[PDB]
């Protein structure tokens, strides 16, 4: 390049940042999900949707793990997805370098909001159009927290991301409770899922992970069959 | 609509949207061609015409089929300079693979590759987008055949048998049809869909040099190109 | 107009206009003129003045003992490129211990101004190099431009109203091959007297006079030996 | 208008108003052949002196990158120079480390690849100019390839660059090529760019001829102009 | 080139020209007339008037290279009483970017240039003069060239 | 350790001793000291190991690269040429003795030899190694021009066996291969 | 409003440094004289107010014991100018154990004088009279933003310089003398100035072969009022 370096991102005359302000729209316009935690772990699921028939669907993954302990999922365009994820590959591989011991989820969920924080304060590169979902029973009790475009990111004991949020989000709030189980919680998720998926809900048509205080664990087809009796 | 400079770079419409990638789709459609790619039981296959309107111009320095790797084919569409640019890259992260890591690159691997160093052309505010499109078949030990495309936006996904080029929705329209119905695929059967999906799209019944035909099979892993003398074969073979 | 701001955008009738601008820099210089017979190359340069009092810049400088150039145009670009040929000389003559050959050096000026021709934010040089001396195989005569297309001629003029200036060139060219300095100057300030007003052509004061010959460095003139070459002269018809 | 500025803009249907101007302005300059027999390749191009000028013979774009490598410029002229001081540094990197002369195809990409570079951003513009490559071996044969501004590149047995060109490929191809001899050839172009550019419009033009092959012992050397001078009695023959 | 236009404009412009294209190809066509047309600018008008049969053949204006300058300053040079010495290969090569409009109008100024002195015939620098003239000369003090 | 090679009409043939040793003790019994770069281009490696190892390494991967660029069969003049550029370019910091040999389609079976000092040379025959002085004699002498492949078979095979018999660095086992235009045949002997 | 700061004009000079030329119009006059006696200098200091103290303001300043300076403009961006001249020069001495003559100086000066730029500013705005005796007698040369480097005999620039030049081109000849240049000189600063001349206003700087040194205490400035 040349070495231009002036950032794109300006304040509104208002005081609003429009790019993020922008980007925020994209990511809303995401594929739906959501993930709960309740009293053992947290689970996440997804909206995922084959546009044909001829797709694959064990090539593409949406749940992805990042440390046998740390689950992650994400709601926005798939592409600017992958590189964070990688990013967040690296980050949490120095720590264990530093100090030989599994990073703390908090931890993951600061460096990344730093790196992207940054990268929308940086110069000539539009900030990104993915909000995320962390999940991981570190020291017994799971955590599950939700980044976004602007860098910040939150608590959450459960929540959704994609299309719909706000009523699946009231959906949450009053299906929802204090504490459950993983299972149960897995029957609201689906709850949800149903809230806004198309007619016919497969074994494809979504995928889900799950913490563990035994660690972090993926869902197989199989199983998700399995539970897809007793819908919703 | 237009608000600064969404017309111009990469950046944010007021939608949300980015209108350069999306001019960069159409950008391929002036190749003025379509490609067709299978995957069958044990093979799979490419193939796709072309237009020699000169008998100056030759023959052989006309192929879109790009030998990557002993056990890589690719095909491109789009424009001739940003496809042959992606063909040093294929090849070099390629051979990269091999210094690094010993054993041979994994043909998804190699397109995880692709799509994130395209990530950036989008992702920078300062750079073409390369406008072309990217199409890759190879085989995989327990896995065995696979194709996948590649993308100027920088995306990819697994098929089982796939076209491109100008005619993308008809081409699907036919194969979602042709496969999807308990189709066993055999190699001469993967084949001969192959040369009649695309002499119904196009009503060609072309004559045997102007098409080109990849192939690869599990029981020679090395990539091959098709001769006219045996495309004539399947192409009399297909004609009853 | 708005595509016509920057080096690197083109023209919808594909003509960077800039270049072309960079044309018009080269047309207010003073006039000058060279030449070459078999054996011999000169160029006769004019001289212009601020004021009275001011001096008239000057526009012949030696470069090496073998080339000599004139200049026209601006003069920071001048001076550049002058440096860089000075440079260029002495460093052949530092390595190889041989003069530079005119072609191959004229090439790597073309080559210098290349790149800031097509690269971001990088004017062009405004300038109207002439260039002459030998190679091994006798004199040359190169004519610059900000566009970098060095000119195997045998005699040009650059500058203002340099138009008519070329044209006494060709009604006398076949000459340009026989005569020697002493004629073959005259011949050559005779094309620059057209070039002016009807009322002041040479006076001692607003010329100057290079030369390379066979056993004769490039050597410069300047109002008080070119008087000897001043004389034997017709005035202008009417 | 509002997007043809930048060259890491798509236009709203998807090409590049930049290089769409450069390449017409390459089509503007006068015309510039090539040909090739069964054992060489023949150059020809046809130069318009203005008045007078220069001292003729001057800058020729009859260029020469390597003994065995030729080329024909056309087009803008300096960067027709710059183009040729890449290859010719490119071929001896290639010498340098590999020791043996450059291959066309190797050589023709490369400097694709590096005419690519200047499309995809706004620091830099594309270029204005395109060419030909004559190459020839007793282990390869005669191999012509042909470059334009946008930096596709490949092969043909003959080629026409400037105005006069669509008609000028057209009695092209009405010459036999696989069984002629080069020699022949030479006095064969020479009625093609005699029956050209005439009058009310430029000017007396120039006739050069390069000319490598068997005979020139893969050796790259302009043809004996003055000497045989059978472009001329063979270029005028065709009074009627 | 018609678009989503708003209140008022083209709601009859392109009505009006759409009746120019029927009227003139496709329903009905006619052989006892032949239409000639020119404009400036290209990229405004629509593909059906220039499709192949509404407007047949195209022809591009290219300005004058040298000879055509010269003999257009020559063929308004053709009125006025000369000098016989005058050089219409120097005025042109002299003459850069102009038009055969252009190109006239120097001719023009030149007769009255002369006509402020009262001279009968011309001169090559009154040529030059009308040049000056012609091309529009801003200021001074452009002096620390050369 | 010990490196041989020999041209023949049909193509080439290459062996060594399969013997690695450290000071005075046999770190190794059988070793490959040949090694396939291209299916008709090996190289036998002597002096140090992880040099040897990582310079045949990398040649590898430009040869391997190239090629498939070039979209044809690599050349053993080519080959040598890379090695030679690597070990003269860094002859400050390495120790290695590589000799290359290969079949070619344009030229048929070629040897190069490549000594530590960095230079390039094509041979009717070359060998080397630390035993390798001690049979200049039989070779030259035993040497005919002109020979059959397995000729050179026992040839080498002779060979190889007397500088084994009197070196104390070299022996283990003799390994020996064959390229021409058809394949590329190995096997281990003793004898 | 915002084109290219190293783009030429579409008549083909250029954009801003004709920008830089008007920008001298506006700054005080200044006067130099180059005699075969030796070369005088002359400036106004326009005086503002008088808790200004006048001596801080300087226009005469040296850049070698033989070499003189005389500026208009912008004054801080000639101090880099000056800095940059003392400098070379001193390399010079202490590379040669000779003076550099004072054309030589003006090309160092000058070479520096176009090169702003992006990689490795904007142009200045400041010109300049040089003077000072030499091998080839005294000296005097005069520069401007554009880097164009030429001698004058007795140049005059500034504010008023158009009349300054004119008039003096009606009073100067060739074999001038010392006092004569310099009185003379001052009446065409009274005549283009406004304020009334004094011990203050102004001053002078006189270099000569003999008088090596330029040496203008005041008072020698009021002896000479008096005598005009």
């Amino acid at each position: 390049e040349r070495g231009y370096s002036f950032s794109l991102t300006t304040f509104s005359p208002s005081g609003k940042l429009v790019q993020i302000e922008y980007a925020l729209a994209a990511v809303a316009g995401g594929a739906p999900s959501v993930g709960i935690k309740a009293a053992n772990g947290v689970v996440l699921a997804t909206e995922k949707k084959q546009k044909s028939i001829l797709y694959d669907e064990r090539s593409v993954h949406k749940v992805e793990p990042i440390t046998k302990h740390i689950g992650l999922v994400y709601s926005g365009m798939g592409p600017d997805y992958r590189v964070l994820v990688h990013r967040a590959r690296k980050l949490a591989q120095q720590y264990y370098l530093v100090y030989q011991e599994p990073i703390p989820t908090a931890q993951l969920v600061q460096r990344v909001a730093s790196v992207m924080q940054e990268y929308t304060q940086s110069g000539g590169v539009r900030p990104f159009g993915v909000s995320l979902l962390i999940c991981g029973w570190n020291e017994g009790r799971p955590y599950l927290f939700q980044s976004d475009p602007s860098g910040a990111y939150f608590a959450w004991k459960a929540t959704a991301m994609g299309k719909n949020y706000v009523n699946g989000k009231t959906f949450l709030e009053k299906r929802y409770n204090e504490d459950l189980e993983l299972e149960d919680a897995i029957h609201t998720a689906i709850l949800t899922l149903k809230e806004s998926f198309e007619g016919q809900m497969t074994e494809d048509n979504i995928e889900v992970g799950i913490c563990n205080e035994a660690g972090f664990r993926r869902l197989t087809p199989t199983e998700v069959k399995d539970y897809l009796a007793a819908i919703a | 609509s237009s608000a600064g400079f969404d017309r111009h770079i990469t950046i944010f419409s007021p939608e949300g949207r980015l209108y350069q990638v999306e001019y960069a789709f159409k950008a391929i459609n002036q190749g003025g061609l379509t490609s067709v790619a299978v995957r069958g039981k044990d093979c799979a296959v490419i193939v796709t015409q072309k237009k020699v309107p000169d008998k100056l111009l030759d023959s052989s320095t006309v192929t879109h089929l790009f030998k990557i790797t002993e056990n890589i084919g690719c095909v491109m569409t789009g424009m001739t300079a940003d496809s042959r640019s992606q063909v040093q890259r294929a090849r070099y992260e390629a051979a990269n693979w091999k210094y690094k890591y010993g054993y041979e690159i994994p043909v998804d691997m190699l397109c995880k590759r692709i799509a994130d160093i395209s990530q950036v052309y989008t992702q920078n505010a300062e750079m073409r987008p390369l406008g072309c499109c990217m199409i890759l078949i190879g085989i995989d030990e327990e896995q065995g055949p696979q194709v996948y495309k590649c993308d100027p936006a920088g995306y990819y996904c697994g098929f089982k048998a796939t076209a491109a080029g100008v005619k993308q929705t008809e081409s699907t329209s036919f194969l979602e049809k042709k496969v999807k119905k308990k189709f066993d695929w055999t190699f001469e059967q993967t084949v001969e869909t192959a040369i009649t999906c695309l002499s119904t799209v196009l009503s060609i019944d072309f004559k045997p040099s102007e098409i080109e035909v990849g192939v690869v099979t599990v029981e020679n892993p090395k990539f091959r190109i098709l001769t006219e003398a045996e495309i004539d074969a399947h192409l009399v073979a297909l004609a009853e | 107009n708005q595509y016509d701001n920057d080096v690197t955008v083109w023209s919808p009738q594909g003509r960077i206009h800039q270049i072309e601008y960079a044309m018009e820099a080269v047309k207010q210089g003073s006039a000058t003129v060279g030449l070459k017979s078999k054996t011999h190359a000169v160029l006769v340069a004019l001289k212009r003045a601020q004021s009275e009092l001011a001096a008239h810049q000057k526009k012949i400088l030696h470069v090496d003992n073998h080339i000599g150039i004139s200049i026209a145009g601006l003069t920071a670009d001048a001076r550049l490129l002058c440096n860089f040929m000075r440079q260029e000389c002495l460093d052949s003559r530092f390595v190889f211990d041989r003069p530079l050959p005119v072609s191959r050096l004229v090439s790597l000026i073309g080559s210098k101004t290349q790149i800031p021709t097509q690269r971001y934010g990088r004017r062009p040089y405004g300038v109207g190099l002439l260039i002459a001396g030998y190679d091994d195989m006798g004199p040359h005569i190169f004519q610059t431009c900000p566009s970098a297309n060095y000119f195997d001629c045998r005699a040009m003029s650059i500058g203002a109203r340099s138009q008519s200036a070329r044209t006494y060139l060709e009604r006398h060219m076949s000459e340009f091959m026989e005569c020697n300095l002493n004629e073959l100057v005259k011949h050559g300030l005779r094309a620059l007297r057209e070039t002016l007003p009807a009322e002041q052509d040479l006076t001692t004061k607003n010329v100057s006079i290079g030369i390379v010959g066979k056993d004769l460095e490039f050597t410069i003139y300047d109002d008080d030996d070119v008087s000897p070459f001043l004389e034997g002269l017709e005035e202008r018809p009417q | 208008t509002g997007y043809d500025l930048s060259a890491s803009t798509f236009s709203p249907d998807g090409r590049v108003f930049q290089v769409e101007y450069a390449m017409k302005a390459v089509e503007n300059s006068s015309t510039a052949i090539g040909i090739r027999c069964k054992d060489g390749v023949v150059f020809g191009v046809e130069k318009l002196v203005l008045s007078k000028l220069y001292e003729e013979g001057s800058n020729k774009r009859l260029f020469n990158v390597d003994r065995h490598v030729g080329m024909a410029v056309a087009g803008l002229l300096a960067d027709a120079r710059s183009l040729a001081d890449i290859a010719r540094e490119e071929a001896s990197n290639f010498r340098s480390n590999f020791g043996y002369n450059i291959p066309l195809k190797h050589l023709a990409d490369r400097v694709a690849m590096y005419v690519h570079a200047y499309t995809l951003y706004s620091a830099v513009r594309p270029f204005g100019c395109s060419f030909m490559l004559g190459s020839y071996s007793v282990n390869d044969g005669a191999q012509l390839y042909m470059i334009d501004p946008s930096g596709v590149s490949y092969g043909y047995w003959g080629c026409a660059i400037g105005k006069a060109r669509q008609a000028a490929k057209t009695e092209i191809e009405k010459l036999q090529m696989k069984e002629m001899t080069c020699r022949d050839i030479v006095k064969e172009v020479a009625k093609i760019i005699y029956i050209v550019h005439d009058e009310v419009k430029d000017k007396a033009f120039e006739l050069e001829l390069s000319w490598v092959g068997e005979l020139t012992n893969g050796r790259h050397e302009i043809v004996p102009k003055d000497i045989r001078e059978e472009a001329e009695k063979y270029a005028k023959e065709s009074l009627k | 080139k018609r678009f989503d236009s708003e209140k008022a404009g083209d709601r009859e412009v392109q009505r009006t020209m759409l009746e120019l294209l029927n009227q003139l190809d496709g329903f009905q066509p006619n052989t006892q007339v032949k239409v000639i047309a020119a404009t400036n600018r290209v990229d405004i008008l629509d593909p059906a008037l220039l499709r192949s049969g509404r407007l047949d053949r195209k022809i591009e204006f290219p300005m004058p290279n040298e000879e055509a300058r010269a003999r257009i300053m020559q063929i308004h040079s053709r009125k006025m009483n000369v000098s016989p010495d005058v050089n219409y290969e120097e005025l042109a090569r002299c003459t850069d970017d102009f038009n055969g409009a252009q190109c006239k109008a120097v001719c023009v100024e030149a007769g009255m240039i002369a006509l402020r002195r009262g001279a009968t015939e011309l001169t090559h620098e009154d040529y030059m003069e009308g040049i000056l003239e012609v091309q529009a000369k801003k200021k001074a003090n452009l002096q620390y060239y050369a | 350790t010990t490196i041989m090679a020999v041209q023949f009409d049909g193509g080439v043939v290459l062996g060594a001793d399969s013997r690695t040793t450290t000071g005075s003790y046999i770190a190794n019994r059988v070793t490959d000291k040949l090694t396939p770069i291209h299916d008709r281009i090996f190289c036998c490696r002597s002096g140090s190991a992880a040099d040897t190892q990582a310079v045949a390494d990398a040649v590898t991967y430009q040869l391997g690269f190239h090629s498939i660029e070039l979209n044809e069969p690599p050349l053993v003049h080519t080959a040598a040429s890379l090695f030679k550029e690597m070990c003269y370019r860094y002859r400050e910091d390495l120790m290695a003795g590589i000799i290359i040999a290969g079949w070619d389609p344009q030229e048929g079976g070629q040897v190069y030899s490549v000594p530590m000092g960095g230079m390039m040379v094509r041979q009717s025959f070359a060998i080397g190694g630390s035993g390798s002085s001690y049979i200049y004699g039989y070779v030259d002498a035993t040497y005919r021009e002109g020979m059959t492949k397995e000729e050179c078979l026992q040839f080498t095979a002779n060979a190889l066996a007397l500088a084994m018999e009197r070196d104390g660095s070299s022996g283990g086992v003799i390994r020996l291969a064959a390229i021409a235009e058809s394949g590329v045949e190995r096997q281990v002997l003793l004898g | 409003y915002d084109r290219g700061v190293n783009t030429f004009s579409p008549e083909g000079r250029l954009f801003q440094v004709e920008y830089a030329i008007e920008a001298i119009k506006l700054g005080s006059t200044a006067i130099g004289i180059q005699t075969s006696e030796g070369v005088c200098l002359a400036v106004e200091k326009r005086i503002t107010s008088p808790l200004m103290e006048p001596s801080s303001i300087e226009k005469i300043v040296e850049i070698d014991a033989h070499i003189g300076c005389a500026m208009s403009g912008l004054i801080a961006d000639a101090k880099t100018l000056i800095d940059k001249a003392r400098v070379e020069t001193q390399n010079h001495w202490f590379t040669y154990n000779e003076t550099m003559t004072v054309e030589s100086v003006t090309q160092a000066v000058s070479n520096l004088a176009l090169q702003f730029g992006e990689e490795d500013s904007r142009p200045f705005g400041v010109a300049l009279l040089f003077g000072g005796v030499d091998e080839k007698g005294p000296q005097l040369f005069h520069m401007d933003p554009s880097g164009t480097f030429v001698q004058c005999d007795a140049r005059a620039i500034g504010s008023a310089s158009e009349g300054a030049q004119s008039s003096l081109q009606e009073v100067y000849h060739k074999s001038m003398t010392l006092k004569e240049a310099i009185k003379s000189s001052l009446i065409i600063l009274k005549q283009v100035m406004e304020e009334k001349l004094n011990a203050t206003n102004i001053e002078l700087a006189t270099v000569q072969p003999g008088q090596n040194f330029h040496m203008f205490t005041k008072e020698e400035l009021e002896e000479v009022i008096k005598d005009i």
